[PDB]
């Protein structure tokens, strides 16, 4: 709980969250991480990418043994027949037109191999950031990590791959309310420490900025930066000092 | 046009900039907000202040020279068409890919009128003018010149379709942090905090 | 086909020719008239269809071809699929990608399923048949912007997304002397006159070979040292029993990853 | 043709590797554009500060 109090705080919302709300929270990855497993057993076409580079290896090989029955415009296309049919000149000439055209088949294949393991060794590559980044710490960068602020990332093996399980916080339940970009009080701006100023109507309230929590306005909350003549929109409450 | 094809786009330029304008009104009216859940409003000089809060500089800066900014922003804007219109070689990048795809089928195209050791390049006439035996040694011949010239025009694409995928994967890196977010890295979106 | 063109030819000249080598134009002899020449049309047959399992009804989509000459063509016989025409009636429709036949366009629009071309996608909706329309991007939302409207959540939702990466390819290695010459001892001798491309052919395999096995290790060996969890006890209430190993089946592994190895083939 | 007939399957290879170019194209496309789930629309085009 600690640790994912630390998670919280890297997104910019404060501790009591976490400490208030843990079961809640608790059952919500409870109960997503069961999602997960029918999510994957459901749909066959998930492990897509994963199957599509056995399919094409096996493609590979399939043709590079299939091309060794073609006759490359020869007499026939086994070795022992040509021999054991005709004079040695004839068969030096079949004999190359043959070899010619298998050092093509293995020419392609070869350059073929090459190039998909240069797009296999970037996606390597990107694998590994994407370790060293969400599972051996904590990313700021924004759907690296996954689709919302980013708390943690745990990997899974696979054949030939890896899969990450990235645990992400989504806000919900949104509310209208009326801002104003600074306060005078006795003549003083006043602008927030940490949050924006809201008000719901009537009364006016200093909150964070991802997960909504009150608070009325103190000079603990509060710094003070010129006059006020200079600012557009600034509404005219009260500062408490206590 | 001799076998080859040119296959059009699946999403058409009215989508795209359909999504730019999606793009720029959920940026402006939105902020950061739109790229990780549900899209919440906040006005524009609020959201540059929380801009600047990022890179390490206090409100007061931007409320207090709102009108500064807004001018400098403006200008700045206004210098960006004249500065891409004054210098014709500036969209070069995008020239290049559509000027190398030009020389490589036109290339192609002109690979069909080389007799690669044989009578003609004209099939017809080659059938026309002598005797299977012979026309089959010659047809050969083209065959072999022919194919080769099509394994070199593939590999080539494919060598340059590879290099087209890492710019586009930038670009979507680019996009996510850049666009949807505020980027700490140094050089990344731009020469500047 | 031998159209009427507007070229004006010298007195000299018999033919034409194009940028590259083809022979655009042409002058007929007896009456002195330009000819324009233009191949004839050719391209895709392409088709389009919902899944044996589902249905049989299909469609055809021809690349590039105006809808007229298919129809005119299709009258007599002119085209060479041979097909004798998948079903005509109100069903011949022209997109920008071809001339499509086996689909009606509708004026609706959702969520692309199965491309075409163009703004057009097909699908298989309800008596129920496969329809044509232009791909919809999405619903239309106007945020509420305004000089002082601000917008804050109230709530929160723990999510879990995947995703799947390659890391690695199976690595093979191949002997010339088995593949061209196979069992040979009279092909030999006319191979080794070729030069060394079997030499290069197995050091760029070996290459490949290698950087497979560098792949795993940059991805997978990240830490120095093998840590245990204790006897598992309370998290705090995270439960991790579908992620953690379980010691009660053989290939310790763990469920979901047992899901993967059981699916992957 | 069916001289070429006796070459193999180069053909179908070849087909294949273009098509798989075709569709990496549109898919690289939707990977940088389509990034948006819903289209956002500006409001009447007003005073943004
Ligand atoms: C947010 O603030 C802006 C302040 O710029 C408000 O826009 C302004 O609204 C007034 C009317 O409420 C506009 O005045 C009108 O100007 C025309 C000029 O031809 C005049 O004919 C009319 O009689 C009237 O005086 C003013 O132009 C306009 N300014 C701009 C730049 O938009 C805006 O309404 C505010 N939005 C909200 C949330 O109410
Ligand atoms: C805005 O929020 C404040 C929260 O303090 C509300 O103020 C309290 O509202 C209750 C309503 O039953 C009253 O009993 C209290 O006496 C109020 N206290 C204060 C601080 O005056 C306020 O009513 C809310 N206004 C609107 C328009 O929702
Ligand atoms: C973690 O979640 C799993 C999945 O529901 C729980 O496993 C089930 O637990 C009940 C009660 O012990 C058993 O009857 C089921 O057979 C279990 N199913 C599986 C998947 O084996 C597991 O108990 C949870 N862990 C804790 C500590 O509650
Ligand atoms: C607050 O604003 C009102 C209206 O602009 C003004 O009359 C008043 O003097 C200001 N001062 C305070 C803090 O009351
Ligand atoms: C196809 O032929 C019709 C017949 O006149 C013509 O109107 C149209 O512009 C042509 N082009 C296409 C592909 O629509
Ligand atoms: C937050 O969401 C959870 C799950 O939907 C719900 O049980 C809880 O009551 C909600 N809390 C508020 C403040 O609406």
């Amino acid at each position: 709980p600690m640790q994912m109090a630390y998670r919280f705080n890297g997104i910019g919302v404060t501790q009591n969250v976490l400490y208030e709300n843990q079961k809640l929270i608790a059952n919500q990855f409870n109960s997503a991480i069961g999602k997960i497993q029918d999510s994957l057993f459901s749909t066959p076409s998930a492990l897509g990418k994963l199957q599509d580079v056995v399919n094409h290896n096996a493609q590979a090989l399939n043709t590079l043994v299939k091309q060794l029955s073609s006759k490359f415009g020869a007499i026939s296309s086994v070795l022992n027949d040509i021999l054991s049919r005709l004079d040695p000149p004839e068969a030096e000439v079949q004999i190359d037109r043959l070899i010619t055209g298998r050092l093509q088949s293995l020419q392609t294949y070869v350059t073929q191999q090459l190039i998909r393991a240069a797009e296999i060794r970037a996606s390597a590559n990107l694998a590994a950031t994407k370790m060293s980044e969400c599972v051996l710490g904590q990313s700021k960068r924004v759907d690296f990590c996954g689709k919302g602020y980013h708390l943690m990332s745990f990997p899974q093996s696979a054949p030939h791959g890896v899969v990450f399980l990235h645990v992400t916080y989504v806000p919900a339940q949104e509310k209208n309310f009326t801002t104003a970009p600074a306060i005078c009080h006795d003549g003083k701006a006043h602008f927030p420490r940490e949050g924006v100023f809201v008000s719901n109507g009537t009364h006016w309230f200093v909150t964070q900025r991802n997960f909504y929590e009150p608070q009325i306005i103190t000079t603990d909350n509060t710094f003070v930066s010129g006059n006020c003549d200079v600012v557009i929109g600034i509404v005219n409450n009260t500062v408490y000092d206590p | 046009f001799n076998g080859l094809t040119v296959l059009p786009p699946l999403l058409t330029d009215e989508m795209i900039a359909q999504y730019t304008s999606a793009l720029l009104a959920g940026t402006i009216t939105s902020g950061w907000t739109f790229g990780a859940g549900p899209a919440l409003q906040i006005p524009f000089p609020m959201q540059m202040a929380y801009r600047f809060n990022g890179i390490g500089v206090t409100q007061n800066v931007l409320y207090e020279n709102q009108k500064l900014i807004a001018n400098q922003f403006n200008s700045a804007i206004g210098k960006i068409q004249d500065s891409l219109f004054s210098t014709p070689s500036a969209l070069g990048k995008l020239q290049d890919v559509v000027n190398h795809n030009a020389q490589a089928l036109n290339t192609l195209v002109k690979q069909l009128s080389s007799k690669f050791g044989a009578i003609s390049s004209v099939l017809n006439d080659i059938l026309s003018r002598l005797d299977p035996p012979e026309a089959e040694v010659q047809i050969d011949r083209l065959i072999t010149g022919r194919l080769q010239s099509l394994q070199t025009y593939v590999t080539q694409q494919l060598i340059r379709a590879a290099e087209i995928r890492a710019s586009a994967n930038l670009a979507a890196t680019k996009m996510s942090e850049c666009v949807l977010g505020q980027s700490k890295r140094v050089d990344f979106c731009g020469k500047g905090y | 086909v031998l159209t009427k063109s507007n070229k004006k030819f010298l007195p000299f000249q018999q033919f034409g020719r194009d940028i590259v080598d083809t022979t655009d134009a042409v002058r007929d002899p007896q009456t002195l008239e330009i000819l324009d020449i233009t191949p004839c049309s050719f391209g895709g047959v392409s088709v389009i269809t919902p899944g044996t399992n589902t249905s049989n009804q299909v469609a055809v989509l021809y690349q590039g071809v105006n809808c007229t000459e298919v129809s005119v063509a299709i009258h007599a016989d002119q085209l060479t699929p041979t097909w004798r025409v998948y079903s005509t009636g109100s069903n011949v429709f022209q997109t920008r990608a071809g001339c499509l036949i086996g689909a009606e366009y509708v004026n609706n629009s959702y969520e692309c399923d199965i491309p075409i071309g163009a703004g057009v996608c097909a699908s298989y909706q309800t008596s129920q048949s496969i329809i044509a329309y232009t791909m919809s991007l999405g619903a239309e939302n106007s945020v509420a912007y305004s000089n002082n409207s601000i917008a804050i959540p109230t709530n929160f939702t723990i999510s879990v997304t995947t995703e799947i990466l390659p890391v690695s390819m199976t690595k093979t290695s191949v002997d010339c002397t088995m593949y061209i010459c196979g069992d040979s001892t009279e092909c030999s001798n006319l191979l080794l006159q070729y030069g060394s491309f079997c030499t290069q052919l197995k050091r760029a395999l070996t290459g490949i070979a290698v950087e497979q096995d560098k792949n795993t290790q940059e991805v997978f060996a990240q830490v120095k040292q093998i840590y245990k969890t204790p006897p598992i006890k309370y998290f705090g209430g995270f439960n991790f029993s579908q992620i953690l190993p379980d010691p009660s089946k053989p290939s310790k592994r763990s469920p979901i990853e047992d899901l993967l190895f059981n699916k992957v083939t």
